[PDB]
RNA sequence: GGGCCCGGGGGGCCACGCGUCCCCCGCGAGCGCACGGGGUCGGCGGCGAUGUCGGCUACCCACCCGACCCGUCUUGAAAC
RNA sequence: GCCGUCGCUGGCAGUCGGCAGAGCGAGAAAGAGAGUGGCGCGGACGCUACGCCGCGACGAGUAGGAGGGCCGCUGCGGUG
């Protein structure tokens, strides 16, 4: 057997939203095969905050 | 929409038939009968269905027009093909490709058109 | 005449036997329906040496030929003959199993309309 | 329109040449050698001519097909397999079967057939096996040899002449009324002469050796203190 | 689709597919040997020879 | 047209057909400088003993700079220190191997973890059997089996090491990129010891197995691997 | 070129 | 020994183009074979309808090895 | 060899078809880019994307925690 320690083998990220919309599982979707498709690191930022929870991302005052 | 639609649709539907870890789907057009979005009969534009013919022989062909969308009474036009095995299978072809009406579909329309004429043959 | 599936693969399964429940045998009250024991001193989740065997994900099917019958077909239950148009372009890998509660007039009528389709009945001649 | 020529360096070992990249250049003088740069037919009708097609479209898909399956490369037919022969077995070597209705019987090994079977015949007025297949591994090769290099084979004892035939007769209506059993296999006067003309060309030669046509006719078998590992033969 | 491992050592193609001259250090090694031991049974064949 | 795309595409399909036959040519002509760079490296140690035992004098031969290193023992019952090391030597499997480059930081580890390793001096031909049946590399940090010189070229290229004939040149001699050769090395896993070990839980000298048998790794290796 |  | 074994006067080379300037003195086609990105045979033989073929599971029985009765508190339970 | 978990925050909307041209595994940051001057009507599968596919490594467990159950019981709104 091998001496590792299986604490952390679960990396705890969001693989997906947990509302279950379907105007949010929709844009999701195409922001999912952007990021996957293109090679720009913004698409994939887009879809790493549209997995996040409405805590995760607060709202932005017009100031 | 169509994405929409069959957002709404991939669970809840009332054709939807769920057991034997298989997942079967009982829409009008919907041939190989299995739900996708793919082959579903409902949710799209256009869409194609390969039913046999009222009487013993014949497949009828049920295109859905694009004009008559929310017009469910002459939505769909109906074609039925009593020729022989082969002539059948070259004429919904044709109506598929030559029309470049939702091409992805048209070897699933030949093999529902052979599965009707093996079903209507007399058994042995 | 039998109906041929589609293909026919080596079926292989790592185990046979049910998986008996902990002193199932010296009572009957205790059935062999399978409860993971969780006593301290229990000798079978420890996993001694010719003990009773315990349920682990490891003897899970292949999944190619899981749920797939020695016929070569998976299965399906069929309570009327409109369930069978559903099961009409998948006839070379899955079979039809009328309910259990189907009369024998309709069981008549659907084991017709699968022999039609070419549909394989595993219980074809059921109640006659 | 070049004819044709054999490799011009020998094969050393298997997948090695015995000459180098320059040298096989060389040999081949290839610095001399520099180069640089249906389905429709018409045929008439009783009117006008039909463009008639071939291998018309099937008339029948059924609901499934099994997919395509990858390529390989080192599988060949048995047919076009090498036949390996052990060093032991050489023409006129006396061999004992094992496993056929012949058990136990020494014959004498003719040649080895293109399909690989050892084609062999014990004298048939001896031991009683006439030329017939056997395979190399379930018999074992006594060392015991006659000079049999001045022995004809006829050409037409292939593995087809000696290939079985199936006897084709289960049933009919003829045959349900007027049962025959199922047939048997009568022996071909071909099979026969070839039978007779062997032997007259074997039998000289086996009578030579004193006690050998004695020693043909008698059966190996083991007895008791007998190991197959502690005896030659 | 995951590549078969073969050895290297028992492979010969393969060998040929990692390190191309393998193929002459084999030629190699080869002829060298069955040269020397031509040598040596013209050695040992001019002794039977050379002790009669 | 696509008579001008045709022969453009074929143009393509010609450079990398000639890009190609110019690296098999490189690596072909690399290896035979590798034979010669060996039996100089052969040579040149018998011609050193032999000028001193002209002259009676002795040659001590250089300190050998590459050691193979093997876990000897179960992960039941390690020390925290001696589990530190045979993780930062990445043997954290018993009959796991490794190369290790020598120096004071490093014997003063092999002497920590004495007494779980058996590690020595390996042969060319050692190193040639380790490299070619038990070599796989550390893509993306994935156990990937090393099949073909586009798989070491494509991840040590930048350092000039681009098949399996310059890994095997810098692991024997000690490269200048050695700690990334060893690094993208996974470390081999070896089968038990046909024949079997003398003594498992006593040192080498003492007539068992553990610690350091110099020249005699080798035949542990070829029962081993 | 140079094999023309 | 090393320097492409620096330079002058019988076997192996993944060397073999023409036209110079100059220091050192971008497409040739075919045709096959295969230690080549995980097995194929374009190889076979025997029997098979009232006594035989298959059925791992499920019923009984036989034999070999293993095998202490579960829940519980406990540092510790097969525990007198 | 098979089952599963983890990781690759991996790949697949390109099924782009007589309005066609079927590719992105290859060692080397970036276009099989545009223009500007010298017959036979043919082509498997896929894709419930909450889906499918490919790669490696891993797989004990009381107290405890978490997830997944097309595991099960009874009633309610829909729907077969
Ligand atoms: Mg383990
Ligand atoms: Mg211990
Ligand atoms: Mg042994
Ligand atoms: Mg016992
Ligand atoms: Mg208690
Ligand atoms: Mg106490
Ligand atoms: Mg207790
Ligand atoms: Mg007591
Ligand atoms: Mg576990």
């Amino acid at each position: 057997g091998v001496d590792i320690r299986h604490n952390k083998d679960r990396k705890v990220r969001r693989k997906e939203p947990k509302s279950q919309d379907i105007y949010l599982r929709l844009l999701v979707k195409l922001y999912r095969f952007l990021a996957r498709r293109t090679n720009s690191t913004f698409n994939q930022v887009v879809l790493k905050r549209l997995f996040m929870s409405r805590t995760n991302r607060p709202p932005l005052s017009l100031s | 929409s169509a994405h929409l639609q069959w957002m709404v649709v991939r669970n809840c539907s009332s054709f939807l038939i769920k057991r034997n870890k298989q997942t079967y789907s009982t829409e009008p057009n919907n041939l190989k009968a299995r739900n996708s979005f793919r082959y579903n009969g409902l949710i799209h534009r256009k869409t194609v269905g390969v039913e046999p013919a009222a009487d013993g022989k014949g497949v009828v062909v049920v295109m859905k027009r694009r004009s008559g969308q929310r017009k469910p009474a002459t939505s769909y036009v109906r074609t039925t093909i009593n020729k022989n095995a082969r002539a059948t299978l070259s004429s919904i072809r044709h109506m598929i490709r030559k029309n470049k009406y939702h091409p992805d579909l048209r070897m699933a329309a030949i093999r529902r058109a052979s599965a009707i004429l093996r079903s209507q043959k007399p058994v042995m | 005449a039998a109906l041929r599936p589609l293909v026919k693969p080596k079926i292989v399964k790592k185990r046979t036997k049910k998986f008996i429940r902990h002193q199932s045998d010296r009572y009957v009250k205790i059935k062999r329906n399978w409860r993971k024991p969780r006593g301290i001193d229990n000798r079978v989740r420890r996993r001694f040496k010719g003990q009773i065997l315990m349920p682990n994900i490891g003897y899970g099917s292949n999944k190619k030929t899981k749920h797939m019958l020695p016929s070569g077909f998976r299965k399906f239950l069929v309570h009327n003959v409109k369930e069978l148009e559903v099961l009409l372009m998948c006839n070379k890998s899955y079979c039809a199993e009328i309910a259990h509660n189907v009369s024998s007039k309709n069981r008549k009528a659907i084991v017709e309309r699968a022999a039609q389709l070419a549909i394989r009945v595993t219980n074809p001649n059921a109640r006659l | 329109k070049g004819k044709p020529h054999c490799s011009r360096n020998p094969v050393l070992v298997r997948g090695i040449g015995r000459y180098s990249r320059s040298a096989m250049y060389s040999r081949k003088a290839l610095y001399k050698r520099k180069y640089a740069a249906l389905a429709t037919v018409t045929k008439p009708v009783g009117g006008g001519t039909r463009v008639v097609k071939l291998r018309k479209m099937p008339r029948y898909y059924p609901t499934e097909d099994v997919p395509r399956k990858l390529l390989s490369h080192g599988k060949k037919p048995f047919s076009q397999h090498v036949r390996k022969l052990r060093a032991s077995i050489t023409p006129g070597t006396i061999l004992i079967i094992l496993t056929g209705r012949h058990r136990g019987k020494r014959v004498v090994f003719l040649k080895q057939l293109s399909s690989g079977l050892l084609l062999v015949t014990g004298p048939l007025s001896l031991n009683r096996v006439p030329l017939r297949r056997t395979h190399q591994k379930f018999v074992i090769a006594t060392s015991t040899k006659i000079d049999i290099s001045g022995v004809k084979i006829p050409k037409h004892l292939t593995d087809a002449y000696f290939k079985k035939k199936k006897l084709r007769k289960p049933r009919h209506q003829e045959g349900e009324i007027f049962d025959t059993e199922k047939e048997k296999y009568e022996i071909t006067e071909q099979r026969k002469v070839d039978q007779k003309a062997v032997d007259s060309q074997i039998l000289p030669k086996i009578k030579a050796v004193p006690q050998l046509q004695g020693y043909l006719r008698s059966v190996f078998a083991l007895t008791n203190g007998v190991y197959p590992h502690k005896l030659v033969f | 689709r995951r590549v078969l491992k073969k050895n290297p050592l028992k492979n010969l193609r393969i060998m040929l597919k990692l390190n191309p001259y393998a193929k002459t250090m084999r030629r190699n090694t080869i002829l060298r040997q069955a040269r020397n031991h031509k040598l040596r049974v013209e050695r040992a064949a001019a002794a039977l020879a050379a002790k009669s | 047209n696509f008579a001008e795309l045709k022969i453009k595409r074929l143009r393509k399909k010609f450079a990398q057909k000639m890009l190609r036959k110019a690296r098999r040519k490189l690596i072909y002509e690399k290896a035979k400088h590798y034979h010669k760079e060996y039996r100089q490296m052969y040579r040149t140690e018998i011609r050193m003993a032999r000028m001193a035992r002209k002259a009676g004098n002795f040659y001590v031969p250089a300190e050998p700079k590459l050691a193979f290193v093997i876990r000897i023992r179960g992960i039941n019952g390690v020390s925290p220190k001696v589990r530190k090391v045979l993780q930062l030597l990445r043997l954290r499997q018993i009959f796991n191997g490794t190369f290790v480059k020598l120096n004071k930081a490093s014997i003063n580890m092999l002497r920590i973890v004495e007494p779980y390793i058996a590690w020595g001096y390996p042969n060319l031909k050692s190193v040639n059997e380790l490299i070619y049946k038990r070599g796989y590399g550390k893509i993306n940090k994935k156990r990937i089996a090393l099949t073909d010189n586009t798989l070491i070229a494509r991840s040590l290229g930048k350092y000039n090491i681009i098949c399996m004939e310059d890994l095997i040149h810098e692991i024997y001699t000690v490269g200048k990129h050695f700690k990334e050769a060893n690094n993208f090395l996974w470390p081999f896993k070896l089968s038990s010891p046909r024949g079997g070990m003398k003594k498992k839980t006593t040192h080498f000298v003492e007539g068992g197995d553990a610690g350091n048998r110099e020249d005699q790794i080798n035949r542990l290796i070829r029962r081993m691997n | 070129r140079g094999l023309r």
